[PDB]
């Protein structure tokens, strides 16, 4: 109060000095259920793959893709990404994915 | 309409407060009226503008 | 397969009054006991809505411009109207949207169809006649969904195509009026928000034949166009739109 | 492709994923973490891209099944639907108010009392008034003439500081 009124002596009364803004405790992020997942099992775990002169191309749209399971799978001998990152792949939304 | 003189004062105060809160939804020429959208969408040199 | 239908009777399309129909929920926001003003693509009150018939010999399937948005009203019994066709040139040069509801399931496709000049469905008296397109080359989108569907049903739809998002607002109303649109209020709930991202300037609805030549079942539909305007919407204690005001209709509503 | 081949001649299945952004609405994106939901606390909420800070309590507003958000007259989101469990939550804003100091003259005494305006006493000689929570003043049942005004019929005086 002495600092607010710029005086070392304060008269009798009520003096508004500051504000009590409660600080947020936690952070809660809520999103809908993960449903209609992409058919990565239809591409990767296919019984017979195509030959390279007649390579199969599969159009992927309208689905949510977990690339973290693909990266965390140790069975892949080579996983090179040239313009993205796995965290970026989890955080970039793309119109078309061609397998 | 017997007590219209008090009701005009109450309505003017409520309308002034309502317009004051409605002014927060205007961007005033900025890209958005939300500060968090500007802090999440832009670097600080343009965000300060 | 395509078939020209050559037993039509020449007649101009009719016109009638919209009354207070064509209203839909502008957003996904609950509002309770308040009045909210919105500037959206709306159908004007008491507007000139175009009337097409299917009666026996009238079989109305013309191809209409989409404009900025379409209100489709259907005074329907026994489910003659099955779907719609949207696009710009309606051939394989451009890309077109197809909406159908056949006897089983609701199919939404975005392909380059080579459409017939007269596409239709057909029910034999069982449904056994499908003449919509002759080819489908480059399909970029598929979506399979739930069944949407004296005249006994009023089916009101609003189609918008804004920012690549195709909004279908729908409402089903039990009616018992014989000929024209009922006079009343019914807000259209949003049904499907559809991510297509294509240009749409012209549309055409799909009817179904009855075979026993062909016979057109008794149905009637209405086409209106949306314009950007403001409505003042009233929201009750349950959050349901019960009344609306067209601000540009007359000075009293202004 | 015999099984006795050396590495470099063994068959390798290769999948190449090509990602692209066009002049179209983008729809393939990674899953978004949905943490546990807490109530009756002042938290930073993020409901389907709608961010903010508020206490999330249980709501009596019965939403229509298509509606997700809720606004008052002054266009502030006061209601929300949880996307995980189809339930309705009210957002009350986090507790705020003025902090006022009630004192006599410094010639008289250095004792002070603190008024937290519009603040409940359980979340800040503690007495709950309609003007706010008053800390440092002993509430008495006797009535005197108003010396220092607090508000809502409450006044403070020095005799210790009484309210
Ligand atoms: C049904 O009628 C339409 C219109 O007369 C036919 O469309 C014509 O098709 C011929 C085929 O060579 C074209 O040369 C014309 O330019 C088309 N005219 C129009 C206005 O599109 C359609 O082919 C007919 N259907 C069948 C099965 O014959
Ligand atoms: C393929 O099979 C492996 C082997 O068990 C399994 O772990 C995985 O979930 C399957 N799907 C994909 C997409 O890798
Ligand atoms: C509707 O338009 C037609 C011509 O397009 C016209 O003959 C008719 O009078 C119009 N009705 C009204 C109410 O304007
Ligand atoms: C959409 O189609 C119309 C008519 O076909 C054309 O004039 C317009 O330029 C097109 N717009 C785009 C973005 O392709
Ligand atoms: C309805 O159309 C879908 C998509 O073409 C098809 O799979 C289904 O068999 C059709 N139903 C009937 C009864 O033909
Ligand atoms: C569309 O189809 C035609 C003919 O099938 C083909 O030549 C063309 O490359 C296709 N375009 C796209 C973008 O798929
Ligand atoms: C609101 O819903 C209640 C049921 O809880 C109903 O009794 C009331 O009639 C509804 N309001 C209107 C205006 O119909
Ligand atoms: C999502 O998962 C929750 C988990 O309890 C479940 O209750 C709910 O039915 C699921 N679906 C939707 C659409 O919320």
């Amino acid at each position: 109060t002495k600092c607010t009124l710029k005086s070392f002596t304060v008269e009798k009364g009520i003096y508004q000095t500051s504000n009590f803004r409660v600080q947020p405790t936690e952070s809660i992020v809520r999103f809908p259920n993960i449903t209609n997942l992409c058919p990565f099992g239809e591409v990767f775990n296919a019984t017979r793959f195509a030959s390279v002169y007649a390579w199969n191309r599969k159009r992927i749209s309208n689905c949510v893709a977990d690339y973290s399971v693909l990266y965390n799978s140790a069975s892949f001998s080579t996983f090179k990404c040239y313009g993205v990152s796995p965290t970026k792949l989890n955080d970039l939304c793309f119109t078309n994915v061609y397998a | 309409s017997a007590l219209g003189k008090l009701q005009d004062v109450v309505n003017q105060n409520a309308q002034a407060l309502n317009t004051l809160v409605k002014q927060l939804s205007s961007n005033f020429g900025a890209i958005s009226s939300v500060l968090n959208d500007i802090l999440s969408r832009l670097d600080p040199p343009e965000a300060e503008v | 397969q395509c078939v020209n239908l050559t037993t039509r009777t020449q007649l101009p399309p009719a016109y009638t009054n919209s009354f207070t129909r064509g209203v839909y929920y502008p957003d996904k926001v609950f509002r309770s006991s308040v009045l909210h003003s919105t500037q959206d693509l709306f159908l004007p009150f008491f507007s000139n809505v175009t009337w097409f018939h299917a009666i026996h010999k009238r079989f109305d399937n013309p191809v209409l411009p989409f404009n900025d948005g379409v209100y489709f009203a259907s005074t329907e019994k026994s489910n003659i109207i099955r779907g719609w066709i949207f696009g710009t040139t309606l051939d394989s040069k451009t890309q077109s949207l197809l909406i159908v509801n056949n006897a089983t399931n609701v199919v939404i496709k975005v392909c380059e169809f080579q459409f017939c000049n007269d596409p239709f469905l057909g029910v034999y008296y069982m449904e056994s006649e499908f003449r919509v397109y002759s080819s489908a080359n480059n399909c970029t989108f598929e979506y399979v969904s739930q069944p949407f569907l004296n005249f006994k049903n009023l089916r009101e739809f609003v189609f918008k195509n804004i920012d690549g998002y195709f909004k279908i607002y729908s409402k089903h109303t039990p009616i018992n009026l014989v000929r024209d649109l009922p006079q009343g209020f019914s807000a259209l709930e949003p049904l499907v928000d559809l991510p297509i991202g294509i240009n749409i300037t012209r549309f055409q609805t799909l009817l179904a034949l009855h075979r026993s030549g062909w016979t057109a079942g008794a149905a009637a539909y209405y086409v209106g166009y949306l314009q950007p305007r403001t409505f003042l919407l009233k929201y009750n204690e349950n959050g349901t739109i019960t009344d609306a005001v067209d601000c540009a209709l007359d000075p009293l509503s202004e | 492709f015999q099984p006795t081949y050396g590495v470099g001649y063994q068959p390798y299945r290769v999948v190449v994923l090509s990602f692209e952004l066009l002049h179209a609405p983008a729809t393939v994106c990674g899953p978004k973490k949905s943490t546990n939901l807490v109530k009756n606390k002042c938290v930073n909420f993020n409901f389907n891209g709608l961010t903010g800070t508020g206490v999330l309590t249980e709501s009596n507003k019965k939403f229509l099944p298509f509606q997700q958000f809720g606004r008052d007259i002054a266009d502030t989101t006061d209601a929300v639907r949880d996307p995980q469990t189809l339930e309705i939550l009210d957002i009350t804003p986090c507790s705020f108010g003025g902090v006022s100091v009630i004192t006599p003259g410094t010639n008289t005494s250095n004792q002070v009392a603190v008024l937290y305006q519009d603040v409940n006493c359980t979340e800040v000689n503690v007495f709950q008034t309609r003007a706010g929570c008053l800390i440092g003043a002993e509430h008495v049942n006797n009535s005197y003439e108003c010396d220092i005004p607090i508000g809502a019929g409450i006044c403070a005086s020095y005799q210790s500081i009484i309210a």
